[PDB]
């Protein structure tokens, strides 16, 4: 069984600090898939640096 | 961010199976069983019986003498008919039998590429003597739910007015849950163990079923990925 | 004056969709607004859907 393979159609930006991204087309809940998968990852765990105690 | 791997597979029932994937990191049990449960639910090959054509039938609705099940009920219980196929993919079974009692899912001739699940199955009653049923079961492979209204558009000019389509139901999995507890790795305080427990119908062996659902859902990054 | 009368009998099968009444014995009713998917139905802990 083949699948149905996204390209991206679209970038848009409103600044350095702030973007969107459009990805279609896409399967029945497949949105959503990647959806919540992505946003997971980005809310709850990502690599970075930050302040973490200050006296 | 260690790596996940498959550890406990374990099936229980000729449906029922249970899954397991320990070396997730905090939080990922969610992340990634929802996904895979999505994946599974929607995106499985399975097979299913498309076309039927009962030799003494012209449309579903109606009898047949000797047969206490309508066409229609006959129909309904080809639906839930387990097959699964590897060779080809276009593949026509042939059904003969007569004689009192009820006809299993067992009576079919074989063909050198098939096989059942399931024979304990039932087509329907027999209750006359001489009564003899001839139908030739059409079964394919798909994805999904395909409803037969849907199918004639292609049309594929189907001369013979005998021939019944069928509601194509291509799912292999059933059900999936998925719980996650911390099992501790060699060297880590909590890494969550995902479990996913899932019922089957029998065709798609529960491995090839995980490792085609990670297929389909990393074809889907190919958007942003070479090879890694 | 009529010749002929020849009758057809169509047996149509109807599946729902949005748009069809739904109702209770309560007095409870409702249209449907749309088929939605397995994988998007709310379920439990067992894993069974609504």
């Amino acid at each position: 069984t083949e699948f149905l393979k996204p390209r991206l159609v679209d970038i848009e930006q409103v600044s350095s600090t702030h973007a969107k991204v459009t990805l279609e087309p896409l399967e029945r809940g497949f949105g959503h898939t990647l959806g919540n998968a992505l946003r997971r990852i980005l809310l709850s765990s990502m690599p970075g640096c930050a302040v973490t105690e200050v006296e | 961010f260690l790596k996940p791997r498959l550890v406990d597979i374990e099936q229980v029932s000729s449906t029922h199976a249970k899954v397991t994937l320990e070396p997730l990191e905090r939080g990922f049990g969610h992340t990634l069983g929802n996904a895979l449960r999505r994946i599974l639910l929607s995106s499985m090959p399975g097979c299913a019986v498309t076309e039927v054509e009962i030799d003494g039938v012209l449309h579903e609705y109606s009898t047949k003498e000797g047969v206490q099940e309508d066409i229609l009920e006959i129909l309904l219980n080809l639906k839930g008919l387990a097959v699964r196929v590897q060779g080809k993919d276009e593949v026509i079974l042939t059904l003969n039998k007569s004689g009192i009692g009820p006809v299993t899912a067992a009576d079919i001739t074989h063909d050198g590429d098939v096989e059942i699940v399931k024979p304990q199955h039932v087509i329907c009653h027999l209750t006359d003597e001489n009564a003899s049923i001839s139908m030739r079961i059409k079964v394919q492979r798909g994805r999904g739910y395909v409803p037969a209204s849907t199918r004639i558009h292609s049309e594929e000019d189907e001369r013979p007015i005998g021939r019944l389509l069928v509601d194509a139901c291509y799912s292999p999995v059933e059900r999936i849950a998925y719980n996650v507890e911390a099992a501790r790795v060699e060297q880590r305080t909590d890494l969550d163990k995902l479990v996913i427990e899932m019922e089957t119908n029998g065709t798609i062996d529960p491995e090839e079923a995980i490792r085609r659902a990670a297929t389909i859902l990393a074809e889907q990054l190919e958007a942003f990925v070479d090879l890694e | 004056g009529v010749l002929k009368i020849v009758k057809v009998y169509l047996a149509v099968k109807r599946r729902i969709q949005p748009g069809d009444k739904m109702a209770g014995r309560h007095g409870n009713k409702g249209v449907i607004s749309k088929i939605n998917p397995i994988e998007d139905m709310p379920y439990d802990e067992n894993g069974t859907p609504v």
